[PDB]
């Protein structure tokens, strides 16, 4: 009657909203949605920040082009934010920190266009590595930042043994560690198929087997985006459309403030 | 001194027992458990999420993105099959390696119904209707529409809702079946014919992917715990 | 116990 | 009572509810049952899940260890008189890929061992029963320098004295972990490099491992002197996650593992061939 | 400090609730065997982990 | 209370009640008792049938298998240090021969496992005490390909590790068949051929056989090293029914079993010479 | 859990119901001993399965 | 440590014994009964039904 | 005689007060195995034996 | 009920009250614990001294 | 002759085991405690009394 | 005792 | 017996 549909939704954190009119529902991961650490489940003793506002807000990460050989895209949680606004200075001033997010995917084509995004969040998202050493990623490498990382469709292992790259090879079918791309369903996920919707929206809760940890040593979330059909468009051999990522915080919580952490990344 | 007389089985070690015994560090503090979200309770709990099914496992398909893909397109050949595949849900190699076929492969006997769900992701200016079949074991595996349509199936109409969801019933002779091929405990057939055709307008794609997702039902169980053949080391 |  | 639900009788349907349509674009399975879209007779439902539970897929003591080690003269070359090692179930394959269908578990540990020996030399005369004598050593403990220094006193450390021959020792472990459960994935590092280190090598370190000596080793001797014969001896370890809750599943592992992260290597290619429309 | 409970009675001779009993000896809970009386759950948080869970009978895009 | 019926007095008779006469073509026993045709005394019968019940006809481990298993160097040619048992009562006669009075059986089975080891050379040293894995393999598990290959790790399998000189192994199994009962007769095939079968093969099958694999294996191998004496070892395998309902009473074998099935080639001739007319 | 039943006594000493006691360790009912407190039956669907079953002093044939 | 002694008959197998024994397939899902005709419960109703006898047992 | 007390229970089973049982077999106490239901006291005697205790908000040295 | 004592949540402080003064000549030991000397959150506090008993 | 059939753990020495033994001195008569100034219940009340540390651990 |  |  009025006119409500599970197509159409409003996001509103902070000072950030978010409208799409081509929405299939929105995932809740493992059905919980965020929370601060209750008092029970508390750990360290020192009275945390909760900056609220200033943090728990929509950051727009750089957009990448969706083309017909592409193989897809990977981003780290907290990593991909670590450079966002006051999220980013409470995550470094902070030994500890705690955070569960909404993130929002977006990508829009036309009535003409086909393919289809698989979006699938992953707790503990362990990547495999480039060569014949085991665990040898290292730090600066396994974290991209706001870029993220791409997959590939085979693996190319590191040969100069005297300079090793140390970075992730994540082959594409075998979900970049090991296992088979098909079973990623079983990870809270969302799909994109541009003749259905133009974004996926999933809430995010903090998962990990702590009630806070180091966010600058440990990701919680990985997210993986797969062209699971690929991109395609009238006979044109050529196209690109754009993917857009906007992920906020939620209940975000730091504890034990001290100097600032400065990584090193170059 | 209570007199006692020791059975058969005295000091055997058997790997399934359930037997207390002395713990090596007493009187630990044990840390606490928390809330973790995404808790599982039976293994039966995962065979029921749908997974992607390998559906495309010609030569060069197979082990690439490409073996979830099945190409539908406006000029097929109507009366062939689009795909065949046997209801044997541990062992067909379409089967076998989706989660439903993971936790299979560690029990020897499986029963219940499954389902079936195919996406559509052409564009939307695509249409076609489709006819998915599971002919029940025993005679002749469908080659033909004229053959499928006699057993269980769906008549697919691709529209807005973009997905069509197949149930196979457990219809069986004996009351588990092995997850090992077998013809005493065979599944049957399932089998994808067109209805009518995809039909584009121009400016359109002609060809597109169709990609197919396996799930238990409700009724589904598994029994008597096997090791699996999908893991192995070598000396 | 339970005598029959 | 723990039988699966009844299938229900359900008759012909002309309407507008369609279970049979969905979209799996919005991340969930259609819950659908045969009835909705066949005829159903109605079947009283006998079967269970009781198999299936997570304390009964895990339920089983499988090997993740076989320690050698030997009872001979004391020479000076390198010598198996008494082997270390590092608890885990990353060296050998089954139990591993189990329990990785979870991202987190928490559990009590039943190890059960069972030692065989035998004679490698055609005859120096022979050799009386031996007593093992396996010794947990907990991160930061002093380990063994040899057979029998002095840690072997195990004045605190727990040690099981086995005697050949007997039933295979067996002892429980409560849940130890540092954190609220066990994490069987980490993606993370233990150090951070920062900007004013004085070189690379102080921030680094081993993607995805966390603590360095994790849970210790257990170190184990033959507790005689030794014969004039040598005698060779295995130590199989058995372990049984019991008491078992597990979080987060995650895909099984489908190509051969390639050390204790999850790197891969060779054989990356698991799926055989099979023709689109061969049955 | 004996606990007895039911067993779920597979092959029937013929000859009801077969009872089994259970005393734990040890004061540490870790040295106790495996009760294997398991409740188990909804899938849902996995299978239908949806903002807005919809019926099987309607659209699941309206 | 359980004996048998008492036997009541009866005197002379004279009457059209004629109980002597009867017609076996109905498919009927005429259900007589002494004192419809001869005149008795009362008895008090204490006499009872505890002994024939199906489940005291049954009780007892009867040997269905002996397995051999060595342990000596692994040389390169065919060896027994693993051995590996199809599970079938048809290896033997004797406890075949009584589940067949019956077409359909359900019960629990008890397995008690002897095993006895002698040397076999004069002298090469000698041997400490050996331990034996008797690991049960269902259909569809992988079968080991050596005796120490990963297989014998056993994570979901389940394994009894035997000591030499212990009591003898025991373990009991439940009602463990697909169907609602076993078949010990099976009148069918597991395939049909069809007409647009491509050749012959494709649907042919034994005879009155139903699963390839039936119940699956025992694996059996000695887990210690060898020693520089060979020993050769037997298993031996006794199967007790318990908890037994029988269905469908048939004639018992009464010649030679010739295979799996009810097959027959010699010995045909089960009856001795008498005369009529001698006693 | 403890079972109590009595023994069918055959040969008696120079001293009435004799009893003996049953506890089940085991949770599933295949590790249980048999009872052997079996019953019988009737073997009528064997020796007479007719369907109007005839008094043994008529005819049967009549 | 409760003190025990044990007695002559320790360690031996009869086969006519009645004991229990671990179970080696735990908490395995029995298949239901159903009601099968023909079900015997004694030995000796079999010996009640009446079979043919072999009289003649001549050379030929 | 049998004494039954709870276990503090660490990881916990899908599946409340675990017990365990004891009974003392020996005369002499000194056979009896530990019950390590221990209890504790107050360090004072060797953190705060002064003769005026006083409060820690309040100065030391008055 | 083994458990050590839970945290108390504590705020600022501007006043006479000087915990973390004391003069160890007198043979004592500060009693102080976090909230003294910093602003702590409410903890309920579930470890104990179990395995440290004599 | 209670039946009994002995487990996995049989006849080991787990050196934290906690089990009664026999009494090699039956009957003694044992020397009341008294009441001993300083008693110690807790590893975890010396953790708690102040000692000095060693600040300074260069060379001289 | 307490039977469940 | 007594419980505590
Ligand atoms: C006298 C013998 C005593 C043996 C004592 C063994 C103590 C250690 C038990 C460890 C059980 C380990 C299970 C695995 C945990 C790992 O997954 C994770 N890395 C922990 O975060
Ligand atoms: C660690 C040792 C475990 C041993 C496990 C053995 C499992 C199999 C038990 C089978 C008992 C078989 C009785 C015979 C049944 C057959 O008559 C019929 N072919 C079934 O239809
Ligand atoms: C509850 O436990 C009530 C009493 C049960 C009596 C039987 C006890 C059998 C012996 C247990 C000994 C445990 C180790 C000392
Ligand atoms: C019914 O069982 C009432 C209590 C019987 C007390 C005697 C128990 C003897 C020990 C049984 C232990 C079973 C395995 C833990
Ligand atoms: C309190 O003890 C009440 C009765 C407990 C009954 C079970 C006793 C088990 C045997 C103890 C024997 C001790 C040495 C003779």
């Amino acid at each position: 009657a009025c006119g409500y549909s599970d197509r159409v939704l409003q996001l509103t954190l902070g000072n950030s909203t978010i409208t799409t009119q081509e929405a299939a529902n929105s995932v809740v991961a493992y059905g919980r949605w965020p929370e601060f650490i209750r008092d029970d489940e508390a750990n360290p003793v020192d009275q945390p920040t909760e900056p609220d506002v200033a943090t728990c807000r929509f950051y727009t990460l750089d957009t990448v082009m969706w083309g017909k050989e592409s193989k897809g895209w990977w981003w780290k949680l907290p990593d991909a934010l670590r450079d966002m606004g006051l999220f980013g200075q409470n995550m470094y001033y902070h030994y500890l920190g705690r955070s569960g997010y909404t993130v929002h995917v977006q990508c829009n084509a036309s009535k003409f266009h086909q393919g289809a995004l698989g979006v699938f969040a992953i707790p503990e998202y362990c990547l495999a590595g480039d060569s014949d050493k085991q665990r040898y990623t290292s730090y600066a490498n396994a974290n991209p930042g706001e870029r993220g990382g791409k997959f590939y469709s085979q693996f190319n292992k590191d040969n100069a043994v005297t300079s090793p790259k140390r970075e992730f090879c994540p082959v594409d079918y075998l979900l970049g560690c090991g296992v088979l791309l098909g079973n990623a369903f079983v990870y809270p996920h969302q799909i994109i198929n541009l003749r259905t919707n133009n974004s996926a929206t999933i809430v995010l809760p903090y998962v990990n087997a702590l009630a806070i940890d180091s966010m600058v040593k440990h990701n919680n979330w990985g997210i993986a985006i797969l062209p699971l059909s690929p991109l395609d468009f009238a006979q044109d051999s050529s196209v690109e459309i754009p993917i857009t990522v906007t992920i906020a915080p939620m209940c975000s919580e730091f504890n034990g403030l001290r100097n600032v952490t400065a990584p090193k990344f170059q | 001194g209570l007199p006692v007389l020791n059975t058969p089985g005295s000091n055997q070690y058997l790997t399934s027992d359930n037997h207390q015994s002395p713990c090596a560090i007493p009187e630990f503090d044990v840390t606490p458990p928390i809330d973790i979200p995404g808790e599982v309770k039976n293994m039966m709990e995962l065979a029921e999420i749908d997974t992607m099914i390998p559906l495309n496992l010609e030569s060069t398909k197979r082990n690439t993105m490409d073996m979830y893909r099945v190409t539908l397109s406006d000029s097929a050949d109507l009366s062939q099959p689009i795909l065949c595949l046997s209801l044997s849900p541990a062992f067909d190699p379409r089967l076998s390696h989706t989660m439903l076929g993971e936790v299979l492969n560690y029990y020897t006997h499986w029963a219940g119904s499954l389902k079936f769900t195919f996406l559509f992701c052409g564009s939307m200016m695509a249409t076609g209707k489709i006819l998915v079949a599971y002919a029940p074991p025993g005679a002749q595996p469908p080659t033909s529409r004229k053959e499928a349509m006699l057993g269980t199936h769906v008549i697919w109409d691709l529209g807005l809702q973009s997905s069509c969801t197949m149930v196979v019933p457990w219809i069986s002779n004996v009351t588990y079946r092995q997850t090992t091929q077998d013809s005493f405990t065979e599944g049957g057939y399932i089998s994808m014919f067109y209805q009518t055709r995809i039909v584009v307008p121009l400016s359109t794609p002609k060809s597109m992917s169709m990609l197919g997702f396996v799930s238990a039902c409700n009724d589904f169980s598994v029994r008597l715990l096997r090791d699996t053949t999908h893991i192995s080391q070598s000396a | 116990i339970s005598e029959v | 009572q723990d039988s699966l639900p009844d299938t229900k009788a359900s008759g012909p349907a002309h309407s507008k509810e369609v279970p049979a349509l969905t979209a799996v674009e919005t991340g969930a399975t259609n819950p659908l049952a045969p009835s909705d879209t066949v005829q159903t007779r109605h079947v009283v439902q006998r079967r269970s899940r009781s198999e299936s539970t997570i304390e009964s897929f895990f339920a089983r003591g499988a090997c993740v260890a076989i320690i050698e080690v030997d009872n001979e003269q004391p020479t000076t070359r390198a010598q198996k008189l008494f082997a270390m090692w590092r608890i885990t179930y990353k060296d050998t394959v089954q139990l591993r890929r189990k329990l990785e269908f979870f991202t987190y578990s928490r559990f009590d540990m039943e190890f059960t061992f069972v030692v065989t020996a035998n004679f490698t030399n055609a005859n120096n005369g022979h050799a009386l029963n031996q007593v093992y004598q396996i010794m947990y050593i907990p991160p930061g403990a002093p380990t063994p320098k040899s057979w029998d220094d002095y840690t072997w006193q195990t004045s605190s450390n727990p040690s099981i004295f086995y005697t050949y021959g007997a039933a295979p020792a067996r002892i429980s472990v409560p849940y130890v972990g540092l954190a609220n459960a066990y994490s069987h994935f980490y993606d993370g590092f233990a150090k951070v490099p920062l900007k004013t280190d004085a070189n690379d090598q102080i921030g680094d370190s081993l993607y995805s491992a966390m603590t360095v000596d994790d849970f210790g080793v257990l170190a184990v001797r033959v507790v005689n002197d030794h014969n004039p014969t040598k005698v060779t001896s295995k130590v199989r370890i058995y372990m049984k996650p019991k008491h078992v809750r597990v979080w987060c599943p995650r895909p099984p592992r489908a190509v051969p593992y390639y050390g204790p992260g999850v790197d891969y290597r060779n054989n990356l290619d698991p799926l055989s061939e099979k023709g689109l429309t061969t049955y | 400090g004996a606990q007895v409970s039911s067993q779920k009675v597979g092959a029937h001779e013929n000859s009801s609730t077969i009872n089994y009993t259970t005393i734990n000896y040890y004061k540490d809970s870790a040295s106790n065997a495996a009760s294997k009386q398991d409740y188990s759950q909804d899938p849902s948080k996995f299978t239908e982990p949806l903002k807005d869970v919809l019926i099987k009978t309607a659209p699941a895009l309206n």
